[PDB]
């Protein structure tokens, strides 16, 4: 009854695009942090502000989980202080971010012969995205000083681009499902407390 | 915004689509070359058509951005590669005509066949006349194979090649080039740097300046080979005359490697071969690549990727698929590097698994560069990086360390001159042919060779530069150069001349950094990490920086230099100058085999 729905978010059949990253607010969680730590199947497991030890004494107001499928070489761009196309335009983490980042390779799950072009990322944006901000706008990016008028023309490119996920690419160019866990701290009943 | 911001955004747009449109075409050529079928060729043409159409239409958009308004060095080189397109500046009628001519030439060459005394044979070039040319020592049979191939392929390609020259000289002039021989020299052109500027007319200066020093070394080798051929072919070659073309151990004479059995310096002493030794140690078709990787890991280069082993056809598949077994390295893109070679484990397959695995190490190094700047600094750097690994892997020191030679192996002066002379028939025996062939096409495009003197100036140069005389008199009807694979399929051939010069500039520089104490042909850069931290300072650059600057990073000079090549063959030259004391050195153009 109080089991944490990690399986719903960590083992969904299909993840969301990088720009349209899904946010799920989960409450009443008795979280087994050990199984996530001892999964032995996560390619990248970097935790910011929390030691790899259990640290179950502290309780948090709420926990947020974000889902997306970035490329393999773009996992480095997701960290406090990092910059890049994913960090600046798609998903930005604040310098004072407190949470845990979990990533694992997703080849043979998000890859198919021909290319799994369903996933989309934002390549061109007018300004850097704020921390924890989300954008779904499909307005044509204007690079020049001419009206785009909502059509792809010279200096007018569609901001969203499609990942090419083949099953034969290298480790850098292979899909990587990443889940970012955030820690909320404020005055609240704190329904989700560690055992 | 400024043009720099309007072009940096444009290049980012290009990279995303290009990195996944070229890869799909690269995953269709690979599938066809690993499984030939009727559907695969259709997919290969369909996939490449999209990439070919995409590349040209993006080049037109790139030309809208003024190049001079870009103040970023790393951004100009991408626009230069993108803007400088070819065959898109001609009329749609002429562009269609050019591909019609360029495809008939590539068809006549492959379909060429000649009549045998066993008439119903129709011998193709390979397998076929290559075996006759590279293994036989019969004067009469080789002449039939030589003249026969040039009678069929040469005569038919002549009408097409004459229209190939004029059409390719219209594309070049419309693209602001003097001739089509100037478009090919544009790969060596640097016009943005100060103190690293290389012009398209300076390549001719350096190619003809580095060949004025090879000639003293080539004359000694030519004299020695000529002396040995007289023993093999008595009363067939004049002592002071030129060498007949059909006696060079090849269909065209490019490589003299097949003249080694006739020209062994010490016939009693066998060469250093580990073909039988590898079989005695149960060396599988995969053990070679595992051992070849250990060589690159020893010098500090990165290991091969895990996906490389699974996706590469290291061994011939048992299934009856029509695999093209030409050994090549594939830079598919998207982090996928593959080598296509059906291993038939043999010493030569252990010295060519270091050359193909030297192309990947070059490809893997500039994978962090922008997509447009992912290639060799010039066309002569990608084939030279792989070859310097063959030099290190062919030394007896490298083989002895691995255990393929007995621990008490004795290196005497006899085997030192057998290895050096086996390398001279391939390294310094192809330069006069490579230089003369490219010098002929350069003048044909330029106009120094009129339409009526194509086969007159082809043999005047060959009898003067190469030292090779016509086995039979050829009139204008023949087209001897077109019989070569590269000439008939619109491929440059100065790549194989600069490659040889860059081979030993890299090799000497690495051996100097490896603290090598002795001759330059015994150098083995293996187990030395200071020769992989200086070679990788040019590998990482790719095409981002001018080849003159990339050359100085590893070698230390900005100019093509043949001095390291002579140092490598210096021990051989001393022996060659003591074996030619009783024989004439040099060739006379007057003598011809058909005169008598
Ligand atoms: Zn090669």
């Amino acid at each position: 009854t109080n089991l944490c729905p990690f399986g719903e978010v960590f083992n969904a059949t299909r993840f969301a695009s990088v720009y349209a990253w899904n946010r799920k607010r989960i409450s009443n969680c008795v979280a087994d942090y050990s199984v996530l730590y001892n999964s032995a199947s996560f390619s990248t497991f970097k935790c910011y502000g929390v030691s790899p030890t259990k640290l179950n004494d502290l309780c948090f107001t709420n926990v947020y989980a974000d889902s997306f499928v970035i490329r393999g070489d773009e996992v480095r761009q997701i960290a406090p202080g990092q910059t890049g196309k994913i960090a600046d335009y798609n998903y930005k983490l604040p310098d004072d971010f407190t949470g845990c980042v979990i990533a694992w390779n997703s080849n043979n799950l998000d890859s198919k012969v021909g290319g799994n072009y369903n996933y989309l990322y934002r390549l061109f944006r007018k300004s850097n995205l704020k921390p924890f901000e989300r954008d779904i706008s499909t307005e044509i990016y204007q690079a020049g000083s001419t009206p785009c008028n909502g059509v792809e023309g010279f200096n007018c490119y569609f901001p969203l681009q499609s990942y090419g996920f083949q099953p034969t690419n290298g480790v850098g160019y292979q899909p990587y499902r990443v889940v970012v866990l955030s820690f909320e701290l404020l005055h609240a009943p704190a329904t989700v407390c560690g055992p | 915004s400024t043009t720099e911001e309007q072009a940096k955004t444009f290049l980012q747009k290009f990279d995303h689509e290009a990195e996944d449109l070229s890869y799909r075409s690269s995953l269709a050529s690979w599938n066809y070359n690993t499984n030939i079928t009727d559907e695969n060729v259709q997919k290969m043409n369909a996939a490449r058509a999209k990439w070919s159409a995409f590349y040209e239409e993006q080049s037109r958009i790139a030309k809208t951005y003024p190049l001079e308004e870009i103040q970023n060095l790393t951004l100009k080189r991408q626009l230069q590669a993108l803007q400088q397109s070819g065959t898109s500046v001609l009329s749609a009628d002429k562009s269609k005509r050019l591909n019609t001519i360029l495809n008939t030439m590539s068809t006549i060459y492959s379909s060429g066949k000649v009549l045998d005394p066993n008439t119903q044979e129709y011998l193709v070039l390979e397998p076929g006349l290559d075996d006759i040319m590279e293994n036989s020592e019969d004067y009469n049979r080789r002449l039939w194979a030589w003249e026969g191939w040039r009678a069929e392929v040469g005569k038919q390609l002549r009408p097409f090649y004459e229209e190939y020259v004029v059409l390719e000289n219209e594309m070049a002039r419309a693209n602001n080039y003097e001739d089509y021989g100037d478009y090919w020299r544009g790969d060596y052109e640097v016009t943005g740097a100060d103190g690293y500027d290389y012009s398209r007319n300076q390549l001719i200066a350096d190619v003809e300046r580095t060949f004025a020093e090879i000639k003293p070394l080539y004359e000694q080798l030519h004299a020695y080979v000529r002396a040995k051929l007289m023993d093999a072919y008595p009363s067939r070659i004049s002592p002071t005359g030129c060498l007949p073309a059909h006696l060079l151990g090849d269909m065209w004479g490019r490589f003299w490697t097949n003249l080694y059995p006739l020209t062994v310096p010490f016939g009693e002493k066998p060469s250093i071969d580990v073909t039988k030794e590898m079989q005695n140690q149960s060396w599988d078709a995969k053990r070679i690549f595992k051992e070849a990787e250990k060589f690159f890991v020893s010098i500090g280069l990165p290991n091969m990727t895990q996906e490389f082993w699974v996706n590469s056809m290291l061994t011939e598949p048992g299934d009856g698929r029509k695999v093209v077994c030409h050994p090549t390295a594939w830079d598919l893109g998207k982090g996928d590097f593959r080598i296509k070679m059906c291993t038939k484990v043999t010493m030569d397959d252990f010295l060519t698994a270091h050359h193909e695995m030297g192309h990947i190490q070059y490809d893997m190094a500039y994978a962090t560069q922008p997509f447009l700047l992912r290639n060799g600094a010039n066309e002569g750097f990608h084939e030279a990086v792989g070859e310097i690994m063959s030099l290190s892997a062919a030394t007896p020191h490298y083989l002895k360390a691995l255990g393929l030679l007995p621990p008490d192996f004795y290196e005497d002066n006899v085997t030192e001159i057998n290895f050096l002379l086996k390398q001279a028939l391939q390294i310094v025996g192809t330069l006069p042919f490579t230089y003369m062939l490219e010098k002929w096409r350069w003048m044909v495009f330029k106009g120094e060779i009129p339409k009526e003197q194509w086969m007159q100036k082809w043999w005047e140069m060959k009898r003067e530069i190469v030292g090779v005389v016509e086995p039979l008199p050829h009139d204008e009807t023949y087209c001897d150069p077109a019989c070569l694979f590269h000439v008939a399929e619109d491929y440059s051939f100065i790549r194989y001349y600069t490659r040889t010069i860059y081979q030993f500039q890299f090799h000497e520089a690495l051996c100097q950094t490896a603290k090598h104490e002795g001759p330059l042909y015994k150098c083995d850069i293996s187990n030395s990490t200071e020769a992989g931290q200086r070679l990788l300072q040019m590998l990482h650059l790719g095409k981002s920086e001018p080849w003159t600057l990339a050359l100085e990073n590893i070698v230390g000079v900005k100019t093509m230099d043949v001095k390291p090549l002579l140092n490598y063959f210096e021990p051989l030259l001393t022996w060659l100058k003591e074996q030619n004391r009783n024989s004439p050195v040099g060739w006379s153009t007057d003598w011809t085999p058909y005169s008598d």
